[PDB]
């Protein structure tokens, strides 16, 4: 895509939009606080697998550790979503709470992903159902009562 | 110009045509009618296969 996303980058937008570590607050960065914000991110998109469903996440191949400069492989339509609910994750490490300005974008974000996501199954018919002599079930196709299941 | 001299059946050909054309939709309403009341699903005819 357009930049790539790095996995570093997701937790630095993250430490900056609470003014942990940014050039525009005071000053300062860490780097435990790297390793883990990394992996809380890979332990959360795991767990996204279940109800948001995939989004395209790469995963770390074999054991070796996810380290900030590999790419995400998300597009980056979703960042502030993925960046927000972390931030939410990992606000407790820091002893701090959220805003309510805070939650609110949160909540925007993941109702922008879950709009992009959707299904509506759309149920079928049954298989008992029988199909009508209107459209000749005899000659022009096979099967009178539908099939329902394939 | 007649029997093996064709210049009988360009005539009725076209004699065949003038007559065809003005009973055309007259017609397409009868065998539509009895089409619609005695073959067994030609009540739907028109649609068949829509979904």
């Amino acid at each position: 895509m357009a930049t790539v996303l790095t996995k570093g980058e997701i937790v630095l937008f993250a430490l900056r939009k609470f003014a942990i570590a940014s050039n525009a607050s005071l000053t300062d960065v860490e780097p435990q606080s790297i390793e883990d914000g990394v992996n809380d991110l890979e332990d959360m998109m795991s767990e996204w697998m279940i109800n948001p469903g995939d989004i395209g996440y790469a995963f770390a191949t074999g054991d070796e550790q996810p380290l900030p400069d590999d790419e995400s492989g998300l597009p980056r339509k979703y960042k502030h979503a993925v960046g927000y609910q972390l931030l939410l994750r990992m606000l407790s490490d820091y002893s701090l709470e959220p805003t309510p300005q805070v939650l609110s974008n949160a909540q925007r974000s993941y109702d922008a992903l879950m709009t992009d996501t959707l299904v509506v199954p759309s149920m079928r018919r049954r298989g008992d159902f029988p199909v009508g002599q209107g459209n000749k079930y005899d000659v022009f196709t096979s099967d009178r009562y539908y099939p329902g299941d394939l | 110009m007649a029997e093996t001299l064709e210049k009988k059946h360009e005539r009725i050909m076209l004699r065949f045509d003038r007559a065809y054309s003005p009973q055309k939709e007259v017609r397409e309403k009868c065998i539509e009618a009895t089409r619609f009341a005695r073959v067994p699903g030609g009540q739907w005819e028109g649609a068949t296969a829509a979904g």
